[PDB]
DNA sequence: TCGGATGTATATATCTGACACGTGCCTGGAGACTAGGGAGTAATCCCCTTGGCGGTTAAAACGCGGGGGACAGCGCGTACGTGCGTTTAAGCGGTGCTAGAGCTGTCTACGACCAATTGAGCGGCCTCGGCACCGGGATTCTCGA
DNA sequence: TCGAGAATCCCGGTGCCGAGGCCGCTCAATTGGTCGTAGACAGCTCTAGCACCGCTTAAACGCACGTACGCGCTGTCCCCCGCGTTTTAACCGCCAAGGGGATTACTCCCTAGTCTCCAGGCACGTGTCAGATATATACATCCGA
């Protein structure tokens, strides 16, 4: 059981649609893979630090507010889940 | 044979995008990503189903905000389209690079 | 070596279905849409044997252990040993009308596989009209290929669900049985099950469009059960690229796919496989078939009866024309001095 | 300018399961009492901020000419939307199960705390040389031929 | 492709004030001791996270196609730059004067801490209507002649 892929499972209409949400008329082709790259770099510092917290709680499984405290040094504060 | 002219149907998807509010991407590719890119710096972890939702939420909100700005540097260059180079631009000026 | 540019064709004959080399590689058979048993010479580029058989389009053909006996399957079950002297009928009797595959076992002309459509693969015997249907786990698949290896040991058995089970060709020996997963959502459809020529390095295609390269000497050390990782996962990059038809070189070292869309053709390698040329073709024809040749660089490729072929790697130079001439790359300066100024009775006919 | 073809609010009928509301009960907030120590408050002094006066010059201000950047119209053929038809995997139910989070009970090793010295770091005082500074000559990029 | 020439870039002599070092000393950090408890650890439970399965359909995907625009080109024109000439106030050194900010000594009253007591908040158990959802239907708008 183990994952190597999905990174290509965001798929091409949905980055449309955020696009649409944010505003936006016409989109060149070379958008994509730039998206991508700029989502994972951003995800990869917030699963560090959540993973941080969990290891010095001494348990397994991730909470709710683990992700939150992780947010919350980055300067992007979440509402909204305790 | 009723065909419309090119970007009315994108207006009228940016009015009803922007008046509702809900996520936008499936969940279990993003799950799985998210167990993906999990899976290297500790093996053998599992998740609160809210913690995904949180995760998801937030990417969702950063994404949205870039291509606002981004949206912003393509008007002020004289253009329509977007380009990766004023993405870059966008990321530059931000300070996060 | 790697076939490279047109070189031209040999439509002779149309309706084209099917193409077989035979042992050496050096012979052709071709069931066409009426099913005829069509031979040609190759160096002369010629027709060698053309002899009516049937009506239907006649789908299996394999030659024999010495490249002298053959095989039909039509449309209407008609499943004989065939020869390349007459080619008379020899056995006739009930199939599901849908037939893929009859192979004979490759050290015995006596036992042959028949692979219906969607029934169970049933080995017979060719001494007589005997039968012997191998087992299915499943039995809601009904699509289980199965092979004889390239020596005669064992037969491999895979459904429609990735799952492995290997049989041996007298006893049904249970020696080793896995299913695959990756990227993992589910499993995939088989598509196919290869052999090489040279050793054992094989491949499976996969509904996935990624081809995974296997070796049986690690699959009988891990025996049953185990987890055998591929080789080499081989795909298209930039888009999707469906595949109708993959196969080895004449060794098994390069490795040629035929897709299902484009006319446009891709080339690999064993070891390193890497995408060494893509070997374009006309867009409004529909690959059919493919077939290559062990000493040569031949591609038979049936596009609707149009079988073209693209032969090269053999690039003229000097020095076997003038040996005198030596081509240098570059401008080579040089001095090639440092000073500008018995009776053995050798045989002729040692054979 | 008119005319049809639309996606779009607009009116109404029905279920339902989150929201509002009673209920027992307890653990945490209120009421009195006590010290003792943080902080308010009156001198006080001397230092560091403000204020002023001439000199001088280096820098700011003001014209002048011009030629190189901003910019607006044209022209193309390229890349990307719109619509349609064809696959597939997300999604929605049902079941199992079990590692693992969570609460309870017991003790004990480990940090809070109180004299006591002592040496270690901090204020004060020379000094002497690395760098400030000036003259002077070799070098070298620019710009009209 | 060239010489003239105007900034630059080493080289060498002078001198000087600020790191660096030395010294003298008060205060705080260390030693040695007790002691009350945060937490370390063992044990039991039960509940969500995972795994699997079957069915569906909404959703993705490929593909022509036709068009509109991003970029290039070319001409324009004017305004910002390089330079010379003249004013002026920034600066530096210097002088005086006085308010305010550290500064210590001295009460004192305001909050931690204790104990007792008792009810407002909380988990729990209800019902029931606000809104979701389905259905017809005026009508607002957009492309084409």
């Amino acid at each position: 059981k183990v994952l190597r892929d999905n990174i290509q499972g965001i798929t091409k209409p949905a980055i449309r649609r955020l696009a649409r949400r944010g505003g936006v008329k016409r989109i060149s082709g070379l958008i994509y893979e730039e998206t991508r790259g700029v989502l994972k770099v951003f995800l990869e510092n917030v699963i560090r630090d959540a993973v941080t917290y969990t290891e010095h709680a001494k348990r397994k499984t991730v909470t709710a507010m683990d992700v939150v405290y992780a947010l919350k040094r980055q300067g992007r504060t979440l509402y909204g889940f305790g | 044979p009723h065909r419309y002219r090119p970007g009315t149907v994108a207006l009228r998807e940016i009015r009803r995008y922007q008046k509702s509010t809900e996520l936008l991407i499936r969940k279990l590719p993003f799950q799985r990503l998210v167990r993906e890119i999990a899976q290297d710096f500790k093996t053998d972890l599992r998740f609160q189903s809210s913690a995904v939702m949180a995760l998801q939420e937030a990417s969702e909100a950063y994404l949205v905000a870039l291509f606002e700005d981004t949206n912003l540097c393509a008007i002020h260059a004289k253009r329509v389209t977007i380009m990766p180079k004023d993405i870059q631009l966008a990321r530059r000026i931000r300070g996060e690079r | 070596n790697y076939p490279e540019e047109a070189d031209g064709t040999l439509d002779c004959i149309s309706m084209a279905l099917t193409c077989t080399f035979n042992r050496w590689g050096t012979l052709l058979a071709v069931g066409c849409n009426d099913g005829r048993i069509v031979i040609w010479d190759f160096l002369t580029r010629g027709i060698a044997k053309i002899i009516s058989a049937h009506i239907h389009p006649v789908c299996s053909l394999c030659w024999s252990r010495d490249g002298h006996k053959l095989v039909s399957a039509s449309t209407d079950n008609i499943v004989s040993q065939w020869d390349v002297l007459s080619g008379d009928c020899d056995q006739r009797f009930r199939f599901p009308s849908p037939i893929l595959k009859v192979q004979y076992h490759p050290r015995d002309q006596n036992k042959v596989l028949v692979c219906p459509m969607k029934s169970a693969p049933v080995m017979l015997t060719l001494s007589d009209s005997k039968h012997v249907v191998l087992p299915v786990d499943d039995d809601s698949d009904l699509n289980v290929v199965a092979s004889f290896d390239r020596r005669g040991e064992y037969i491999y058995t895979g459904n429609a669900k990735g799952k492995i089970l290997v049989l041996k060709t007298d006893s049904q020996d249970l020696v080793a049985s896995f299913r695959v997963t990756t990227g993992t959502s589910n499993t995939t459809a088989i598509k196919s099950i290869e052999f090489a020529r040279k050793g054992s390095c094989f491949l499976i295609n996969t509904a996935d469009r990624i081809i995974r390269v296997y070796d049986g000497r690690e699959i009988l050390t891990c025996g049953r059960d185990g987890e055998p990782e591929p080789m080499q996962k081989l795909q298209d990059l930039v888009n999707r690229t469906p595949w109708k038809k993959c196969c080895f070189s004449g060794d098994g070292e390069y490795i040629v796919a035929g897709s299902a869309r484009q006319h446009a053709l891709y080339i690999w390698e064993k070891s390193i496989g890497n995408l060494v040329k893509i070997l374009h073709g006309t867009r409004g024809e529909l690959l059919l078939d493919v077939a290559w040749h062990p000493v040569r660089p031949i591609i038979a490729s049936i596009s609707s009866g149009v079988v073209s072929i693209w032969a090269q790697n053999q690039v003229e130079n000097w020095s076997a024309f003038a040996p005198d001439f030596k081509e240098l790359d570059e401008n080579v300066e040089y001095e090639e001095r440092e000073s500008e100024f018995e009776d053995e009775e050798v045989d002729v006919t040692s054979v």
